[PDB]
C-alpha cells in the first residue's frame, strides 16, 4: 500500500523504525511529497516552527508554546548538539494535544542503514524521538549537507500553501529560529530572509548569533566576530571570509525579517512575545491584509501579545468604526482572552447591541 | 488521631474482609495452606524546581 507508492514517487531503500523513516530524492517535487504527507501520513497545522541549527529555558518555552498551538516543530535531529535535548523534552512533555516532531537529516551521514521494520540500536547517529525522519541523500556517501536545500523548498512551498485556520491572511508563519554559529546555518538565513520567512534569534550564547545581535562593509564586519570567532576566523580562508562579508552583508539588508532578543530581559512568556512581534513585523511588511485592520487584530488577538497590540491599532484615533469588532469580540469572548475584553469595553460597544438574541442563544 | 487512622486501615488492609466466624474458618484454612509514573515524577519535580 505506502510502500509501493513510495517505491514509486522515487521512480527504493526505504523503511519504517519503530516513528516514519523515509529517503527521499533530491529531484522531488516537495509540493507532491508535502500533500502526501498531509493527506496520509499526518494532519495538518496552523503554525510551522523553523528551526536552524537560560537557552535550556528558552528552548522549553517555545516547546510549550508550540505543544499548545500544536505547531510543528522542524530540527535537523542530528543526536549531537541541541537536538537531542529538544527531542528528550519533547518526549517528557508527550509522556503528560499531540506533539509532532519532524528531522531533517540526509541518510549519507547514517553510518548504519538497513533495508519490513529494520531496528538499529546504538556515525553521524540520529535521535530516535522525532516522530518523522526524511533523509536526503545525493545518492554517493560523500557527506554533502544538500539537504537544505530541499527543507528550504519544502518550507517556501508550505509559506506558499494558503492555510484557512489561524488567520495570518490564510497564511502560515514559519517562524525560524536559529541559536547555532554554522555557515549552513547562515547560508539557510539568507535564503530565508531572501525570501518572506521571518527568522528570531535570541542573544544567549552563539557564535554567530551574539555577532548578529550586536550588529543590530568589510571593516564593521573585520571588527565584529573578532572575538566571537575567532577560530572560525583563523580556519576560514580569504575566500571563506569575503563569502562571510557577503552573506551577512545580505542578511542584515532586510531588518523587518530579522528578529533580536537580548538575553539580558527576564521578562516572563518573552519566548512568545518576541515571536509575536516578529509575525506582526512581517504581517506589516506584507501590506495585502495590511489594509484591513481586523485582520492584523485577528493574528495579534490570537496571540498573547496584549500591549503592542493596543497601540498597533486600538490606539487608531483615525475613525473607528461603531460597530468595530463586531466578530472579532465574540471570538475573544469565545477565545476566552483575559485583560483584552477590557480594551473593547474600555473603546466600548453597546453590549445589549453587541449580544444579540440569536448571539446569546449560539453562545 | 490521623496518623492513628492509618494503622487500623493497614490492620484491616492486612486482614482483607471477613466474618469473624467465617473468619476462624478462613484463619485455619490459610494456616493449612501456608516506569511511566517515575517519569512523570520527574517532570512534575522539574516544574516544583
Amino acid at each position: 500500500d505506502l510502500v509501493n507508492f513510495i517505491q514509486a514517487n522515487f521512480k527504493d531503500a526505504f523503511g519504517d523504525i519503530q516513528g516514519k523513516y523515509l529517503r527521499l530524492s533530491c529531484d522531488t517535487d516537495s509540493e507532491t511529497l508535502y500533500e502526501l504527507l498531509t493527506q496520509h501520513w499526518h494532519l495538518k497545522t496552523p503554525n510551522l516552527v523553523i528551526s536552524v541549527t537560560r537557552m535550556r529555558k528558552i528552548f522549553s518555552r517555545l516547546i510549550y508554546i508550540a505543544q499548545s498551538k500544536g505547531a510543528w516543530i522542524l530540527t535537523g535531529g542530528t543526536h549531537y548538539g541541541l537536538m537531542k535535548y529538544i527531542g528528550e523534552v519533547v518526549r517528557d512533555n508527550t509522556i503528560s494535544e499531540n506533539i509532532v516532531a519532524i528531522g531533517i537529516a540526509a541518510w549519507g551521514m547514517v553510518s548504519n542503514r538497513d533495508t519490513f521494520s529494520a531496528q538499529y540500536i546504538m556515525l553521524y547517529i540520529l535521535d530516535n524521538n522525532h516522530t518523522h525522519l526524511l533523509l536526503v541523500d545525493n545518492g554517493c556517501h560523500g557527506h554533502p549537507t544538500v539537504e537544505a536545500k530541499l527543507r528550504n523548498q519544502l518550507e517556501k512551498y508550505i509559506s506558499e500553501r494558503t492555510s484557512q485556520d489561524s488567520n495570518y491572511g490564510g497564511k502560515i508563519p514559519i517562524v525560524c529560529f536559529a541559536q547555532g554559529g554554522g555557515r549552513e546555518t547562515l547560508k539557510a538565513i539568507n535564503t530565508s530572509v531572501k525570501s518572506k520567512i521571518p527568522c528570531v534569534v535570541v542573544e544567549g550564547s552563539g557564535q554567530i548569533a551574539d555577532v548578529i545581535a550586536s550588529l543590530v562593509t568589510s571593516s564593521m564586519v573585520k571588527e565584529k566576530l573578532v572575538r566571537f570567532l575567532p577560530r572560525t576566523v583563523s580556519r576560514l580562508p580569504e575566500e571563506e571570509i569575503e563569502s562571510w562579508i557577503k552573506w551577512l552583508k545580505e542578511i542584515l539588508e532586510s531588518s523587518h525579517l530579522l528578529t533580536v532578543i537580548k538575553m539580558e530581559e527576564a521578562g516572563d512568556e518573552i519566548v512568545s512575545n518576541a515571536i509575536s512581534y516578529a509575525l506582526y513585523k512581517a504581517f506589516s511588511t506584507n501590506e495585502q491584509d495590511k489594509d484591513n485592520w481586523n485582520g492584523q487584530l485577528k493574528l495579534l488577538l490570537e496571540w498573547n501579545q496584549l500591549d503592542l497590540a493596543s497601540d498597533e491599532i486600538f490606539t487608531n484615533d483615525r475613525r473607528w468604526e461603531s460597530a468595530d469588532l463586531q466578530e472579532v469580540m465574540f471570538t475573544a469572548l469565545i477565545k476566552d482572552r483575559p485583560k483584552f475584553v477590557r480594551l473593547f469595553l474600555e473603546n466600548g460597544l453597546n453590549l445589549q447591541k453587541f449580544l444579540t438574541n440569536e448571539v446569546l442563544t449560539e453562545l | 488521631w490521623k496518623f492513628q487512622r492509618y494503622f487500623l486501615v493497614q490492620e484491616y488492609c492486612n486482614r482483607l474482609n471477613i466474618p469473624f466466624p467465617f473468619v476462624v474458618f478462613a484463619y485455619f484454612y490459610m494456616v493449612v495452606k501456608k516506569n511511566e509514573t517515575l517519569a512523570w515524577e520527574g517532570v512534575m519535580k522539574e516544574n516544583y524546581l
